[PDB]
């Protein structure tokens, strides 16, 4: 379980400027990488607005310490208001020496990331979807669970849980049919088609995928090695106005 | 006798399925067989009473 | 490393073996009448 | 077999968990059970029943704190110990005084195939036949005490053991409607649960076997409310939205005046939008205010008034786990629903009011209808838990 830290930034900046003048303020080496794909938001095709860039290092020399491991991942758009975001996982002074360094630098300021129920759900979405070497879209289920803790006087009600076999939930895509959105036309609404409460006007705490992911507000936690490409891009999308 | 647990839980499903498809045909085909005894009894019965 | 990527395939694999056995046992639920 | 445990044994019960008892009991209550407490078994005291009771007085004359008789009742009046008995009557005056601490659990009595055993519990046959079931085995003092407000009989059995003094277990309530094939007992687990629940149902057949199924798996606390809940009363099967049919309220005698009759007054509703309109969103009128707020209330209560601050229900109940299940395709979906909390369909009652679930599409196992009953639904049927 690597819990990760959301994080935004104000106005594009350059990150590869000075890696050699990076290291000696903190006494080890520390590498680079450049790397850009395609983010089809459309199967159909993709215009310009999908042009993404990431960078990627570590700091650290022992592999056998896996606790004190961190990772620092970065992409982003220029076109846009807002460029880019960043994220990092794990506790440690080289989780900020290098913000530091950045924070008098460029002149951009950090803010807590938000979510809310409009954007909660649609990470699930990003998570279960998977692409092969092929370039063909096929979706891993999982059985997701959600936790709902609504605010009241007397805490008459205040935590209640929908759980969904995801057998059942290919059930409900296969009589919708072949859609990108599961959670937009299978899930989300036959919630809302059977007991007629609405998911995304309660107050939502966590949405719980089966051994894959665990989302909730405050921050995301995902067992994988990596991050995903999806999940950033449609993190980004929501945090843009 | 199966080995993995899976194959078990299905094999022990397709059985219950089979048993009752074929207690279904066994009973549709018995109903069939009691309907015609009844006609032929019926139909001697008039013969008689009249 | 070599080792940890077999470990995750290892976890991945232990991961479906023991959701194959969840979803069997639902259906065979499912076919019961009680 | 003389293994029965008479009135006045003395168990060497400790000082300090009898104190904590006095320690609920207000004072009122103090100085009516000395009184009677003299009168059964005597005291210590060097005095009759005139300078006991004069003495008592004046305790409540002076303002007397109540630690100071507290410790008068257990180190002056009967510095050797607590009767049996006394020790019945602290328990069950405590029983009186704090209702909603205790938790009960529902079982039924079976008779032949399927047929429900009414119970008729006397209270003679029913203590001296236990009695019998009971000392052949352990040592067994039991003591039977009426509700005074409510038609229940609760029987509470202590059960001891040696280990000479006898040591006390907790004991065991068993509480008994007057005429309903559903018992209501405490919650226990041990080796006395299972041997005292069993001789029950041997001690009040005495024709035919009787077996006792569990009704539920969850407590209920508030002896009060599992009355109404599944004891004989027109609530029960009339809950939720139904209420209004348990109190026939709604409709007058046929001898009654027929102006009066709602047939020529009429009633007051408002249309709803069988579209969706919910999900899209305009200040409502408060007129429309009010009518929107009075829907919720009558699938939630069952009537504008209410049966029964607005937000409470008539009975509260913790936890309700339903199971939905439908075909779609030639396939099963299932979605499992859990709930906790202090008051769940009130708690359902509140969110509807602000808005965030729509009042019209809420079915009625949601609402309230059979309530404290968490069990599968299909093709519009509730199915109980097994």
């Amino acid at each position: 379980p690597y819990t990760w830290k959301f994080l935004g930034i104000s106005k594009q900046l350059s990150l590869e400027n000075g890696i050699a003048k990076l290291n000696q303020l903190l006494n080890l080496e520390v590498d680079l990488d450049i790397q850009t794909i395609r983010v089809p938001s459309d199967p159909d095709g993709g215009t310009a607005a999908d042009e993404y860039i990431r960078y990627e290092m570590r700091l650290d020399i022992s592999n056998l310490d896996e606790g004190t491991y961190s990772k620092f991942i970065f992409l982003g758009n220029s076109k846009m208001e807002v460029p880019m975001f960043l994220c990092y996982c794990g506790t440690d002074n080289r989780n900020e020496v290098v913000l530091q360094w950045l924070k008098a630098e460029y002149g951009v300021i950090m803010w807590p990331i938000k979510f809310e129920q409009k954007t909660m759900i649609k990470l699930a979405d990003a998570s279960i979807v998977h692409v092969t070497k092929e370039n063909i879209e096929q979706i891993t289920w999982f059985s997701s669970k959600l936790y709902f803790e609504p605010e009241t006087q007397d805490k008459n009600l205040r935590q209640f849980s929908i759980e969904i076999p995801r057998e059942s939930c290919e059930g409900l895509a296969l009589g919708y049919g072949n859609t990108m959105h599961p959670y937009n036309d299978a899930i989300v609404p036959y919630i809302y088609n059977e007991t007629g409460m609405a998911v995304e006007r309660l107050p939502l705490t966590s949405v719980i995928l089966a051994g894959h992911t665990k989302i909730m507000r405050e921050s995301i936690v995902t067992s994988t090695r990596s991050l995903r490409n999806r999940v950033l891009a449609v993190v980004l999308q929501s945090i843009q106005f | 006798r199966e080995s993995s647990k899976a194959a078990i839980l299905a094999c022990a499903a397709e059985y219950i399925q089979k048993l009752k498809e074929t207690d279904e045909a066994n009973i549709e085909k018995w109903t069939l067989q009691k309907l015609l005894s009844e006609q032929n009894a019926s139909q001697l019965a008039s013969a008689n009473e009249k | 490393e070599w080792k940890k990527q077999r470990k995750d395939s290892h976890k991945e694999v232990e991961r479906r073996r023991r959701e194959n056995i969840n979803t069997a046992i639902n259906v065979l639920s499912d076919l019961l009448p009680v | 077999n003389e293994l029965r445990l008479e009135d006045n044994y003395v168990p060497t019960s400790d000082t300090l968990v009898v104190f904590k008892q006095l320690m609920k009991l207000p004072v009122t209550v103090l100085y009516d059970l000395t009184l009677s407490w003299f009168a059964k078994f005597g005291g210590s005291f060097d005095g009759d029943i005139y300078l006991l009771t004069e003495t008592l007085d004046l305790l409540i004359e002076k303002g007397v704190r109540r630690n100071v008789i507290v410790n008068r009742i257990l180190y002056v009046y009967w510095p050797d110990g607590l009767n049996v008995f006394q020790l019945a009557e602290i328990d069950c005056h405590l029983m009186i005084s704090k209702p909603e601490k205790f938790k009960w659990l529902p079982s039924k009595a079976l008779r032949g195939d399927g047929k429900p055993y009414v119970v008729k519990l006397q209270p003679a046959k029913f203590i001296e036949n236990l009695q019998t079931d009971l000392a052949k085995i352990y040592h067994c003092h039991v003591y039977m005490f009426k509700h005074p407000s409510l038609p229940v009989l609760i029987t509470r059995i202590q059960l001891f053991d040696s280990n000479k003094p006898l040591i006390s277990r907790r004991p065991y309530y068993v509480a008994f409607p007057l005429n309903s094939p559903i018992i209501f007992h405490s919650v226990d687990k041990d080796i006395y649960a299972r041997l005292v629940l069993q001789s029950i149902s041997r001690t009040i057949s005495e024709r035919e076997t009787i077996i006792f199924k569990p009704v539920q798996k969850i407590p209920v606390k508030s002896i009060h409310n599992i009355m109404t809940l599944l004891g004989p009363s027109r609530f029960a099967e009339s809950m939720g939205p139904w209420e209004c049919y348990a109190s026939a309220n709604f409709e007058r005698s046929p001898l009654h005046d027929y102006k009066k009759h709602q047939g020529l007054t009429g009633k007051k509703v408002m249309v709803r939008e069988f579209d969706d309109s919910f999900l899209n969103d305009g200040k409502e009128e408060p007129e429309i205010r009010r009518l929107r707020l009075e829907k919720n209330m009558i699938k939630f209560k069952g009537s504008a008034n209410g049966v029964m601050s607005r937000y409470s229900s008539l009975v509260p109940i913790e936890k309700v786990g339903f199971t939905l299940k439908n075909e779609i395709n030639s396939r099963i979906i299932t979605i499992k629903l859990k709930f906790n909390g202090n008051d769940i369909f009130g708690g359902l009652h509140e969110l509807c009011d602000k808005n965030l679930i729509n009042i019209d599409k809420v079915p009625g196992w949601l609402a309230g209808e059979n309530g404290s009953f968490s069990g599968t639904i299909m093709n519009g049927d509730f199915q109980r838990e097994q």
